[PDB]
C-alpha cells in the first residue's frame, strides 16, 4: 500500500475514541443485566416497577456519553485516500449506534405507564 | 489555609460568565477547571448533588426540567414583567409566582424546592470565585460584577444581592459597555469627550449601547439591540440549509429525528467558527440518518447569503441607537467588538462599511472583554 505517517495520527485518534466507546458499553452491559434480571427476577410487581424506573438516570447518562462520543467522530476529516481510517470511523459510528438502540430498547422497558 | 488574593472582575453572562484578574500588570482571564475561558451560567439539580457551570451544561439533554439557566432574564424582575412571560413559554424548567416575585422550581434530593433569581445567580458567582481561587492559590472576596447599561434599580439590586449571598464583597457594579471601553482604555485617551459605540452580538443577545467618556466620567446615551438575535440564529439558518441538502441528494427527510438534527447542528455550529478564519469548512458525518453518510462543504460567501437579512438587520439597532442619541454616524470616536458573534468578518466589514472604513476596537477577545474591563477596575478600586 501507500501507507502515509498521517494516517497514523488519525487512527491513534479513532483508537482512544473505541477505548472510551468500550467504557461506556460496560455500562450499558451492567444496564442490560440489570434489565434482565428484574424482568426474569423474583421480585413482587410493584417493587418491580419501582426497580426498573431507578435505571432511569443511569440509561440517560449512557445515551449523553455515547451522543458526545458521535459529535467528536463529527469533528474528523478523512480524504478518501485515508481508506484505512475510514473504514473504522464508519464501524466506531455503527458500534454507537447499535448501543444507541440497545439503550432506546432499556428506555422502553423502564419507567412505563 | 489560604493567604488572601486580589480582587476580580465578574461579567456575570446570560449564557456565559467569564472572570478575570489584573495582575503583573496585566488582565488574566480565568480557565476554570475544565480548561473553559467561560464558564455556561447554569444550575442543576440532580436526585443526589446541585452541579454548576460546565457540569450543569453537560447534563442539560438527561435532566432540562431541574437544569436552570438564564436567570439573568428574570433577575430583579416582578413575575407579570412581559419579558418573564415572553420567556418562560420556552423554558423546560417551572416559574412560579411567589408574592409578585418570580421563582425557579425545580426537584432537587426528591424534594420541590423553589430559588429566587438571585439565588440561581450566587450559585454562577460561587463557581466564579471559587475558580478565581482554584487558579490563584489565594481565597478571593471583592470583586467588581458587570450588569447590562438597561438594568433598572431593581435588577441592579438583585445583582448586589446575588454577589452578597456569594460570600463576595462587590466593590462595584459597572454596566457592560462602559467596561468594554474600560478594557480599551478609551476613557484614557487624550482630547475632548469621546462617543463609543459598543456593538455587542453574542449567541442569544444583541446589544448596541452608545456611551460618551468627559473627563473621565461615562454617560450611557443609548441602548438599543435584539433580545434573542445571536449566533444560534445563524447555526439555524445553516441546519436548515443541510436538511434541505440531504431532502435534495436523498430524498429523506432528517428533521424529525432528534439525535441527526443535534450531530449536524454541533458540526454547523464548529463549521461557522472555521468561517470566520477560513473561506471554506468541511462536514463530514458518518450515518447521519438511515445509514446515510453526510460529506459536505460550505463557502463562506453561502453562509453569509444564507443569513444576510440577518447580519443586514444588525445594522438597524445602530441606527436606532445613534437616533436616540442624537448624533450622527461620523461623530463616533470608536467602536467596540463584544460577544464571540462579532467574529464573524461579514458582521465586521459591514459595521466598518457603515464607519466609512473606521477600525474597530477588536483585538481583545470579544468574549472576554467585559471581564477585562471589569479585572481593570476592580484592581483601580483594590
Ligand atoms: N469564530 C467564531 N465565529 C463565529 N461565531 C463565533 C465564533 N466564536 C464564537 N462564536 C459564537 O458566539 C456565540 C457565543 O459563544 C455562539 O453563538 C458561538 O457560535
Amino acid at each position: 500500500g501507500s501507507n502515509s505517517p498521517q494516517e497514523e495520527v488519525e487512527l491513534k485518534k479513532l483508537k482512544h475514541l473505541e477505548k472510551s466507546v468500550e467504557k461506556i458499553a460496560d455500562q450499558l452491559e451492567e444496564l442490560n443485566k440489570e434489565l434482565t434480571g428484574i424482568q426474569q427476577g423474583f421480585l413482587p410487581k410493584d417493587l418491580q416497577a419501582e426497580a426498573l424506573c431507578k435505571l432511569d438516570r443511569r440509561v440517560k447518562a449512557t445515551i449523553e456519553q455515547f451522543m458526545k462520543i458521535l459529535e467528536e467522530i463529527d469533528t474528523l476529516i478523512l480524504p478518501e485516500n485515508f481508506k484505512d481510517s475510514r473504514l473504522k470511523r464508519k464501524g466506531l459510528v455503527k458500534k454507537v449506534q447499535a448501543f444507541l438502540a440497545e439503550c432506546d430498547t432499556v428506555e422502553q422497558n423502564i419507567c412505563q405507564e | 489555609s489560604m493567604s488572601k488574593g486580589p480582587a476580580v472582575g465578574i461579567d456575570l453572562g446570560t449564557t456565559y460568565s467569564c472572570v478575570g484578574v489584573f495582575q503583573h500588570g496585566k488582565v488574566e482571564i480565568i480557565a476554570n477547571d475544565q480548561g473553559n475561558r467561560t464558564t455556561p451560567s447554569y444550575v442543576a439539580f440532580t436526585d443526589t448533588e446541585r452541579l454548576i457551570g460546565d457540569a450543569a451544561k453537560n447534563q442539560v439533554a438527561m435532566n432540562p426540567t431541574n437544569t436552570v439557566f438564564d436567570a439573568k432574564r428574570l433577575i430583579g424582575r416582578r413575575f407579570d414583567d412581559a419579558v418573564v412571560q415572553s420567556d418562560m413559554k420556552h423554558w423546560p424548567f417551572m416559574v412560579v409566582n411567589d408574592a409578585g416575585r418570580p421563582k425557579v422550581q425545580v426537584e432537587y434530593k426528591g424534594e420541590t424546592k423553589s430559588f429566587y433569581p438571585e439565588e440561581v445567580s450566587s450559585m454562577v458567582l460561587t463557581k466564579m470565585k471559587e475558580i478565581a481561587e482554584a487558579y490563584l492559590g489565594k481565597t478571593v472576596t471583592n470583586a467588581v460584577v458587570t450588569v447590562p447599561a438597561y438594568f433598572n434599580d431593581s435588577q441592579r439590586q438583585a445583582t448586589k444581592d446575588a454577589g452578597t449571598i456569594a460570600g463576595l464583597n462587590v466593590l462595584r457594579i459597572i454596566n457592560e459597555p462602559t467596561a468594554a471601553a474600560i478594557a480599551y482604555g478609551l476613557d484614557k485617551k487624550v482630547g475632548a469627550e469621546r462617543n463609543v459605540l459598543i456593538f455587542d452580538l453574542g449567541g442569544g443577545t444583541f446589544d448596541v449601547s452608545i456611551l460618551t467618556i468627559e473627563d473621565g466620567i461615562f454617560e450611557v446615551k443609548s441602548t438599543a439591540g435584539d433580545t434573542h438575535l445571536g449566533g444560534e440564529d445563524f447555526d439555524n439558518r445553516m441546519v436548515n440549509h443541510f436538511i434541505a441538502e440531504f431532502k435534495r441528494k436523498h430524498k429523506k427527510d432528517i428533521s424529525e429525528n432528534k439525535r441527526a438534527v443535534r450531530r449536524l447542528r454541533t458540526a454547523c455550529e464548529r463549521a461557522k467558527r472555521t468561517l470566520s478564519s477560513s473561506t471554506q469548512a468541511s462536514i463530514e458525518i458518518d450515518s447521519l440518518y438511515e445509514g446515510i453518510d453526510f460529506y459536505t462543504s460550505i463557502t463562506r460567501a453561502r453562509f453569509e447569503e444564507l443569513n444576510a437579512d440577518l447580519f443586514r438587520g444588525t445594522l438597524d439597532p445602530v441606527e436606532k441607537a445613534l437616533r436616540d442619541a442624537k448624533l450622527d454616524k461620523s461623530q463616533i470616536h470608536d467602536i467596540v467588538l463584544v460577544g464571540g458573534s462579532t467574529r464573524i468578518p461579514k458582521i465586521q466589514k459591514l459595521l466598518q462599511d457603515f464607519f466609512n472604513g473606521k477600525e474597530l476596537n477588536k483585538s481583545i477577545n470579544p468574549d472576554e472583554a467585559v471581564a477585562y474591563g471589569a479585572a481593570v477596575q476592580a484592581a483601580i478600586l483594590s
